[PDB]
């Protein structure tokens, strides 16, 4: 479930150091290792994970409804010395 | 806004095909783009869809891993290359112009479709 | 995730179901015989330009409908459901419905 976006500089670039919705904390950020995941909606989980190159969670309205927002959970495929920061991304702020 | 479809013909069991699809009418880089296959008494089904700037491709799960679909913007052309192709995949393949499906944060359905051309196995 | 739709309809109403489908875009296509498909609706109701006002549709539960009022001979066509599957990146056909 994992989409190439490479904060939002359209240029996008949200790279893994030493609007926001939450951050990964770990070690390889793959599946061979335990990684921290922390998200507000708080859901915090320590799993397996195989994270994306680029994890985000999408943003749009439903169907249109300004009233009624939903979200893709697009930061893993599976379920600390790196960390990198996981933004709410409406698709209008990555088109041109 | 035009699509038109070249490449087709016949083939063998375990033998590749190359289609491809010149766009026109319309800024090709601005939009991605469907492939879709339709076999002979049979409904519609989806093959694959690649975004505008070539970054993501998806693919249907009876696809996944022998088609590869490419875009060249320069030459407002659509690809997709079929290797390892079976009985099953004798089909009418389209190509077709996105459109943003307001669902999903980067989901799409089908615009333009062009004619269609037609590759037997 | 898969739709579901009749064969066939002789005001002509398509059907189609899925589970909580309300909760997805449907769009519909309309092939003619020996012709490529063109979009008829999508994002439930809305209408792409050169399409007449009898295309209309609604979604709702667990059933999406197209409907085509003062159909005419001219609509005799094979009309597909389709919505896209966010949960594996997919767009998703109906077996698609022949007007008579
Ligand atoms: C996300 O991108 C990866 C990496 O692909 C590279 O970067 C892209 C932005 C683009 O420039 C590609 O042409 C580059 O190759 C994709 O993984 C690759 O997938 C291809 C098959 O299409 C495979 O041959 C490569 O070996 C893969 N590379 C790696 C490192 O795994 C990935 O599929 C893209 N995700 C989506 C949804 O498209
Ligand atoms: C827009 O959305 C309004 C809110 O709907 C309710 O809250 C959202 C977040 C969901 O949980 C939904 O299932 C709930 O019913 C609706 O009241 C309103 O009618 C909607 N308007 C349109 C045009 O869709």
């Amino acid at each position: 479930q994992c989409v190439n976006l490479t904060a939002i500089h359209k240029r996008f670039d949200n790279p893994v150091l030493p609007i926001i919705r939450g951050w990964i904390f770990g070690t390889t950020l793959d599946s061979k290792t335990q990684s921290l995941l922390i998200v507000n909606n708080v859901v915090i989980k320590v799993c397996e994970f195989q994270f994306c190159n680029d994890p985000f969670l999408g943003v749009y309205y439903h169907k249109n409804n300004k009233s009624w927002m939903e979200s893709e959970f697009r930061v893993y495929s599976s379920a600390i010395t790196r960390f990198q920061t996981l933004l709410a991304l409406h698709r209008s702020y990555l088109t041109p | 806004v035009q699509l038109v479809e070249s490449g087709g013909g016949v083939v063998q069991p375990g033998r590749s095909l190359r289609l491809s699809c010149a766009a026109s009418g319309f800024t090709f880089s601005n939009y991605g783009m469907h492939w879709v296959r339709q076999a002979p008494g049979k409904g519609l089904e989806w093959v694959a869809v690649i975004w505008y700037d070539g970054s993501n491709k998806f693919y249907a799960d009876s696809v996944k891993g022998r088609f590869t679909i490419s875009r060249d913007n320069s030459k407002n052309s659509l690809y997709l290359q079929m290797n390892s192709l079976r009985a099953e995949d004798t089909a009418v393949y389209f190509c077709a112009r996105a459109f943003p499906d307001s669902s999903s944060w980067s989901g799409f359905t089908i615009d333009y479709w062009g004619q269609g051309t037609l590759v037997t196995v | 995730y898969e739709l579901t739709q009749p064969p066939s309809v002789s005001t002509a109403r398509i059907t189609c179901g899925g589970n909580n489908i309300e909760r997805k875009s449907v769009h519909w296509c309309q092939q003619k015989p020996g012709q490529a498909p063109a979009l008829v609706v999508y994002d439930d109701s809305d209408r792409p330009s050169g399409i007449p006002e009898r295309f209309s549709g609604s979604n709702s539960g667990n059933t999406a409908t197209l409907t085509i009022s003062r159909v005419e001979a001219g609509d005799e066509a094979d009309y597909y459901c389709q919505v896209w599957d966010s949960g594996s990146d997919q767009v998703i056909f109906g077996g698609g419905t022949k007007l008579t």
